[PDB]
DNA sequence: CAAGCTTGCACAATCCCTGCTGGACAATTCTGAGTGATGGCAGCTCCCACCTTTCCTTCTTCCTTCACTTAGACTACATTTATTCAGCATCTGTATTGTTGGAGTAAGTTCCATGTTAATACTCACCACTG
DNA sequence: CAGTGGTGAGTATTAACATGGAACTTACTCCAACAATACAGATGCTGAATAAATGTAGTCTAAGTGAAGGAAGAAGGAAAGGTGGGAGCTGCCATCACTCAGAATTGTCCAGCAGGGATTGTGCAAGCTTG
């Protein structure tokens, strides 16, 4: 039948997902592991719907924008797959540590 | 059963002034009162910092034209200062 | 009798409001008379000119409502907008369409 | 654990928007990793916040300062 | 004899590491602060404290950013800093604005 | 005009050296002139402002600390 | 009759200098009474810490004398301090002696 | 002439609290000036968003007691807040 | 150059959602004493730019010599594409505590102005850590 | 072998403390509307486990080239001075712009009602891709 050469289908998803402005991430598992991350804090601990979905918005952009200087470090190594250490070292660079 | 703050009116009169034609949803109403609140804070701020440094007590047009030079980019901070000085001089010049 | 000072300004942004939120957010203890005057007049321009890229952009996408993608879009794709709202995430706003062109096909 | 939760696909869809092409197969713990790490800090300041304000409920209002503080300021939940 | 290329390297790492002055010529910089500061606007003076204040920033940040550079070059497997490094660095780091 | 060349290729090596840079290319001088070009620029470009609106003349030390804090890089010991 | 509120405090920083700052300062209307107290205990804590890992490196380099590159290696070397003054440039102070492992020969 | 204004003597004191045989320089001790004043910038300036959120109008000790938990990281805010207690509950008890 | 799986492009019909009016009321605006912060001027120090002079610490070429970057070869790992099947997200739905607002009272608390000391910044003189 | 730079008395300044007298911020109930957990069920996208192929990453080897390292000749910068001198920093003197303080009045903002924009699916156009 029909098979996409590796790579193809990347491109269109990637052309996809830059063309949507929905979240990426399922609500109810961050929901989870937003309660889950604040127990460490303070128990009985309610949160406003809006104040989950903030949440949300946040981790989505910066992960976003983490996985974009990963891919820019990448391509300086002259990879085209993202690496651990590509994301190690954006996060140095970044400041992201520490 | 409070009121609440917003510049929601005034961006829409902006709004219908620069495009007539179109609407805006909700949510971007939403983004456009934060964004307005969070200039607001930054000039304000800077204006502030301004007048503790030269230990006067007020902030006037000129603290905030030094401030806007501040913060805002080059032909922004132009666009901005002069439309600043312009609608200053409107004001004074009708009792 | 009574002449809003937004009129007496020519200003859509409301002047007095402004200058109860200086006096309020004790920036310092006395505010003079033309702070809030420019500083409306800044506001009111820096909204006008966001809404008319966004306008732009909404006409463009053939919408005639602006959404939060529009304002993201109107913002990331200038300049000068761009460097001011470098460290602002707009919320269900996206990012801009961009490829690498080392990850295309020859 | 519920960091689990962010699967595979979701951390992909990620990886996408943000233009990467091919995704190594241990991105996925490490990203894992950096996103709990962020979560940590946010949420800690915006409970923070919240006990401040004799509160309970985590409002959006915290999170959004709790992200104003960390310099990574969040727009359209009220502010 | 002559010393192989990299062990002269290291010692100057070393040292320069260890003390602490300005790697740069007073002078020179000054001069250089001076045309652009009159570049912006015309018959400025200027104080010892601010020239010397504006080097210490100045050298503070070069160092930064070459270590950054160095990270980055690093990571592509070299020993060697150049250009496309210290556009890497200052890209991810947020001087792209 | 055109001071920029006073910082020389050797005042590049050596803040090379004190940020752990072991081999250096020809080209680097070039893009760190254009690099610290830009930083002085921005810096003396906001210390200027401060200045001038304190109806100065003199660039003292406090306007290169403040606007060293806007930059995002504040500096200790030289007042502020 | 008249005692600072320093002393009373069990203090070494002004509290009436950071109450009037404070007050000056222009941060609201109305200062608590504890405030400065707890600010400038606060204060002298820090300030503290600092010293004490200040006088460690200078007794680790045979001076007697604190200098600019002692704070800078007090802070740098710290875990939290290191990340309290992470956008801080100490004036002379120098950098860490560093090298990466793969330029060592 | 006129005064200027500092921490050097409070400064010199917690040197001696804490190294009696140590001294410090001048440039050092700039440096620690404009360190204490950063960092009551920091405290004062949290602690006042901190109320300006809370519709409060005062500065209180919870104000600045959560501006220090903001601010520092966990051990040192750890020990600032047991200090900041410590010596607001002396002040009272002397009061 | 034919055949596939994906996407853009055009209609039908809703749904909900941004317009749109309209009473209520807080918040602006007008006006007038009251007043203190801020221009405006003189005068003074003082540090800041400019100039002269050796004395060398740096810079600049220049060769040369080697280590390091890079280009090509080439394997196997390792990611990818599609498939199928549980399975967990989702979307209303419904009751339920609980928790946050909003009023009304009441008093600690902080401001405020005054008088007075005691802590500081600064000024002369003086030796001990630092080259 | 050295000395410029951390430190003792005295002293004028001033601001912090003491102390007593008013508004006023908030704390402290008390109550009463949203509203966020909490199940709970139908359903149905979607992710997770797997096989196949294929196409990148990593290792290798060899030219080549370009950067460092040492050698000598200039060479500007710096370190010490003097010295004019324009500007910042003070203090006095108005003086006018900002602040309370109290009535009108109206701009705006929740709360209810409606036209229309995206929308969601249903089907052509087409269209790049893989062979």
């Amino acid at each position: 039948p029909h098979r996409y050469r590796p790579g193809t289908v990347a491109l269109r998803e990637i052309r996809r997902y830059q063309k949507s402005t929905e979240l990426l991430i399922r609500k109810l598992p961050f929901q989870r592991l937003v309660r889950e991350i604040a127990q460490d804090f303070k128990t009985d601990l309610r949160f406003q719907s809006s104040a989950v979905m903030a949440l949300q918005e946040a981790c989505e952009a910066y992960l976003v924008g983490l996985f974009e200087d990963t891919n820019l470090c990448a391509i300086h190594a002259k990879r085209v797959t993202i690496m651990p250490k590509d994301i190690q070292l954006a996060r140095r660079i970044r400041g992201e540590r520490a | 059963r409070s009121r609440k703050e917003s510049y929601s009116i005034y961006v829409y009169k902006v709004l219908k002034q620069v495009h007539p034609d179109t609407g805006i949803s909700s949510k971007a109403m939403g983004i456009m009162n934060s964004f307005v609140n969070d200039i607001f804070e930054r000039i304000a701020g800077e204006a502030s910092r301004l007048a503790h440094y030269n230990k006067r007590s007020t902030i006037t047009s000129r603290e905030i034209q030094t401030a806007v030079r501040l913060l805002l980019p080059g032909e922004l901070a132009k666009h901005a200062v002069s439309e600043g000085t312009k609608a200053v001089t409107k004001y004074t010049s009708a009792k | 009798k009574a002449k809003t000072r937004s009129s007496r300004a020519g200003l859509q942004f409301p002047v007095g409001r402004v200058h109860r939120l200086l006096r309020k957010g004790n920036y310092s203890e006395r505010v003079g008379a033309g702070a809030p005057v420019y500083l409306a007049a800044v506001l009111e321009y820096l909204t006008a000119e966001i809404l008319e890229l966004a306008g732009n952009a909404a006409r463009d996408n053939k919408k005639t409502r602006i959404i939060p993608r529009h304002l993201q879009l109107a913002i990331r794709n200038d300049e000068e907008l761009n460097k001011l709202l470098g460290r602002v995430t707009i919320a269900q706003g996206g990012v801009l369409p961009n490829i690498q062109a080392v990850l295309l096909p020859k | 654990d519920n960091i689990q939760g962010i699967t595979k696909p979701a951390i992909r869809r990620l990886a996408r928007r943000g233009g990467v092409k091919r995704i190594s197969g241990l991105i996925y713990e490490e990203t894992r990793g950096v996103l709990k790490v962020f979560l940590e800090n946010v949420i800690r300041d915006a409970v923070t916040y919240t006990e401040h304000a004799k509160r309970k409920t985590v409002t959006a209002m915290d999170v959004v300062y709790a992200l104003k503080r960390q310099g990574r300021t969040l727009y359209g939940f009220g502010g």
